[PDB]
RNA sequence: UGAAAUGCGCAGAUACCGGGAGGAACGCCGAUGGCGAAGGCAGCCACCUGGUCCACCCGUGACGCUGAGGCGCGAAAGCGUGGGGAGCAAACCGGAUUAGAUACCCGGGUAGUCCACGCCCUAAACGAUGCGCGCUAGGUCUCUGGGUCUCCUGGGGGCCGAAGCUA
């Protein structure tokens, strides 16, 4: 396994019912590709920079994770079939590179 | 026909003409105008003086339809340029704010001979 | 002018979620600065595009702005 | 990749005694590992010509420490080549 | 466009907003920068993978260098089979210019440029400088390691220059 971190970006106009169904959609996949879920984050809503699927908005979610390196890419194939999924991005974790000490 | 109070220029300007289109705050053009459809015609459309023309006809169709001020925005680089913005501004008509907005590849298309040059 | 680097504390330059800190290194034009201006190490200069460039596809930072009063 | 478990495992598994990390019998060890990680690689991946170029290094390197070998001690270049299956 | 004309436009073009399709290329960062043996490599992500630098000075014990031939790689253009084709564009079809204009300029435009597989194997394939090793002042700027981090010490890219060499 090695440490990644999975950005979702979702659907801004959506409510416990979906919101939640997908959220765990999402842990269904992440388990059944064989990620362990370290910490997590959800600063959820926010102002896009540009309109990403015609709406000026974005919910965000962000994983860090340990998993198997063979299955990452399709990982991420599976999250994004969902439409309320808008974007996916799985990242290598990183030290902090930090400037002015 | 309608009053609209307030809505966009649209300057374009470019090496061979500048078109002047005017249109309401969603950009549905009311009226326009370019320097063939002042008097002139062939490399003459490029003049500044043709900027102004059509900037300042194009302004005088637009308070037809009781236009009182504008957002501008310019695109492209040309003679014709800060002389067609300084006529909107001197037209009666207000100039809100003015925006370069000229539309840019990310490098994407291969240009023509011309325009390749920085090759 | 001043230097964009000399404006702040520490901060984690392979941090592409932070677009408080990342948005003073892009133009008003939304371009990523040039060290002349970020006042960055070269090394720097390098990881910050690239976390500049993670922002920008997640949607929290610009590829563009346009130009206000020209 | 090839992890330092993996690696030390492939160490412990020669080494004429306990320490030894260099040596003939152990780096054509390690070099038979890799050389075929990346024929391995190089099997799928036919376009990619600029590995493709380390393992030609890799082989002659081998084959270059097995030269030395051969001509010092005959016996444990046999034990090694016979441990390891090739160059026949 | 020098100026034009061909051309497109009342089947409503140009300019403006909204939606969709596709193809190709990645702006700022970007450098006097980096990487690769060369050709050559530039959005972002993941997987696979080649090289290489520094510190410790732990291991092997001359295992080294070069290399006819062989084998492999090898920009563009070109070829074969099959896709694909937005933009650009040899040929070609037109408009200008000209004494003429089989060109330079403008408007069209097929191959091609794109992908896969297989060929081709060339070049101002240039540092126009074969590879490896040791030796011979410095100064200055830069990329990248380590240290007792004012300064010292590796690896790489530039500039000025001892001795010396050079038509
Ligand atoms: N950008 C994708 C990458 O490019 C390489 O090659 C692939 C692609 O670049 C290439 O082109 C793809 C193609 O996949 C697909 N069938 C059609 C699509 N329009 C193309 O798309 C891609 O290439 C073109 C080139 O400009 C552009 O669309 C764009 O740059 C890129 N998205 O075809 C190859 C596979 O079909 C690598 N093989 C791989 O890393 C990855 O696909
Ligand atoms: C430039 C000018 O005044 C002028 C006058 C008479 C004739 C022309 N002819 C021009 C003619 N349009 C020419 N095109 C040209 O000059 N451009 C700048 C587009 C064309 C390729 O044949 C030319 C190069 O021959 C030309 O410059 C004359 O040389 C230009
Ligand atoms: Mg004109
Ligand atoms: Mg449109
Ligand atoms: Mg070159
Ligand atoms: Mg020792
Ligand atoms: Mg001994
Ligand atoms: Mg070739
Ligand atoms: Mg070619
Ligand atoms: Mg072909
Ligand atoms: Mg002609
Ligand atoms: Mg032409
Ligand atoms: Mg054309
Ligand atoms: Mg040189
Ligand atoms: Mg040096």
């Amino acid at each position: 396994m090695r440490r990644y971190e999975v950005n979702i970006v979702l659907n801004p106009n959506l409510d416990q019912s979906q919101l939640a169904l997908e959220k765990e959609i999402i842990q269904r996949a992440l388990e059944n590709y064989g990620a362990r879920v370290e910490k997590v984050e959800e600063l959820g809503l926010r102002r896009l920079a540009y309109p990403i699927a015609k709406d000026p908005q974005g919910y965000f979610l962000w994983y860090q994770v340990e998993m198997p390196e063979d299955r990452v890419n399709d990982l991420a194939r599976e999250l994004r079939i969902r439409d309320n999924v808008r974007r996916v991005m799985v990242v290598k974790s990183q030290e902090p590179f930090l400037a002015n000490a | 026909k309608r009053q609209v109070a307030s809505g966009r220029a649209y300057i374009h300007a470019s090496y061979n003409n500048t078109i002047v289109t005017i249109t309401d705050p969603d950009g549905n053009p009311i009226t326009w105008s370019s320097g063939g459809v002042i008097g002139y015609k062939g490399s003459r459309k490029g003049t500044p003086y043709a900027a102004q023309l059509a900037a300042l006809d194009a302004a005088k169709k637009a308070m037809a339809y009781g236009m009182q001020s504008v957002d501008v925005i310019v695109r492209g680089t040309g003679a014709g340029r800060e002389q067609a913005i300084r006529a909107l501004q001197a037209s009666g008509l207000q100039v809100k704010s003015i925006v370069d907005d000229t539309p840019v590849p990310h490098n994407g298309c291969r240009p023509k001979k011309k325009f390749r040059k920085a090759s | 002018k001043a230097k964009v680097k000399a404006t702040l504390g520490e901060f984690d330059l392979r941090d592409y979620r932070n677009v408080e800190v990342l948005k003073r290194f892009l133009s008003e034009t939304g371009k990523i600065l040039p060290r002349r201006r970020t006042g960055l190490s070269a090394k720097e200069q390098r990881i910050l595009a690239k976390t500049i460039k993670r922002a920008r596809i997640l949607g929290l930072l610009p590829f563009t702005e346009k130009l206000v009063r020209k | 990749p090839i992890t330092k478990e993996e690696k030390q495992k492939v160490i412990q598994e020669f080494a004429r005694f306990p320490g030894d990390t260099g040596s003939t019998e152990v780096q054509v060890a390690l070099l038979t590992l890799r050389i075929n990680r990346l024929s391995e690689h190089l099997k799928v991946h036919k376009k990619d010509h600029h590995s493709h170029r380390g393992l030609l290094m890799m082989v002659g390197q081998r084959r270059r420490l097995l030269r030395y070998l051969q001509r010092e001690d005959p016996e444990r270049y046999r034990a090694l080549i016979e441990k390891l299956g090739i160059r026949g």
